[PDB]
């Protein structure tokens, strides 16, 4: 699905997530694709939060 | 450390322990808090983000909250594997950058 | 074991896993099902009771249901601490006693 | 709160509950005593279910 497919690729392209986080979000996407927006939202927030480790 | 964290604490297994942090309007007052866990000898990793969201793979024995210029991380059913250093992290609008707490060590008796 | 459970499974963090069990009219068909979790090296404890009620303190990632002579326990947002053996337990009117499934191991990769 | 007092004592006397379950039910009673009936029902059911652990 155009919106859900897009979420998969956007999660894969988030630069600060590690592979375990990326794989967890993708698993959530597969379990319920209708949650794509929510999953994408969480991934975006975690991507933002991951940047703090570079300053830590 | 720009953020002030609650003192290190020792607790027995199965107890509930709350780590707190306080800041100012320019950081915690207007930005969400993340919680970093550093187990002994390991790289620090994100445990919680956006105040109350769990990173994938993190136990929901951890819960987070933010109110005003303070925030907290609660560990329910404390387990020996939770023994670690915990650091709050948040954006600061005045510094235009990340600020951190000094860390709180949780020792499991 | 009088009850037949779905085989052990390996699953990734955040996966949804459903453990199922089937019995007969004398147990699951006429009695509510409980779900017991057995963590490695720990005492077994009740996670769910009366088909779909969570024991106090148990995460709402667990959900239960019963239909006819079958029942199931679903774990959402799988996490490493969920790695365990899960057993159905119910009353059996013919045995006049408790009957259990053989257990289903959930391995979290 | 005589009815709620009664539910409190009946929960405290349920022989198969462990202390965490008992304290959880009682905490629910203190949080909103008007749920006493429901809480009592759940405790009774859990007490019965706890007996299965002794056969397990």
């Amino acid at each position: 699905n155009k919106d859900q497919q897009s979420a998969f690729y956007e999660i894969l392209n988030m630069p600060n997530l590690n592979e375990a986080q990326r794989n967890g979000f993708i698993q959530s996407l597969k379990d319920d694709p209708s949650q794509s927006t929510n999953v994408l939202g969480e991934a975006k927030k975690l991507n933002k939060a991951q940047a703090s480790l570079k300053s830590f | 450390p720009v953020l002030t964290q609650s003192p290190s604490v020792s607790a027995a297994p199965r107890q509930r322990v709350t780590i707190s942090v306080s800041g100012s309007n320019s950081n915690i007052g207007s930005n969400t808090v993340n919680w970093i866990q550093q187990l002994p000898g390991r790289a620090p990793e994100l445990l919680m983000y956006d105040d109350d969201l769990l990173a994938p793979g993190v136990s929901d024995r951890f819960s987070g909250s933010r109110s005003g210029t303070s925030a907290s991380l609660t560990i329910s059913g404390l387990q020996s594997e939770d023994e670690a250093d915990y650091y709050a992290a948040t954006w600061d609008d005045s510094l235009n950058g990340w600020v951190f707490g000094g860390g709180t060590k949780v020792t499991v008796l």
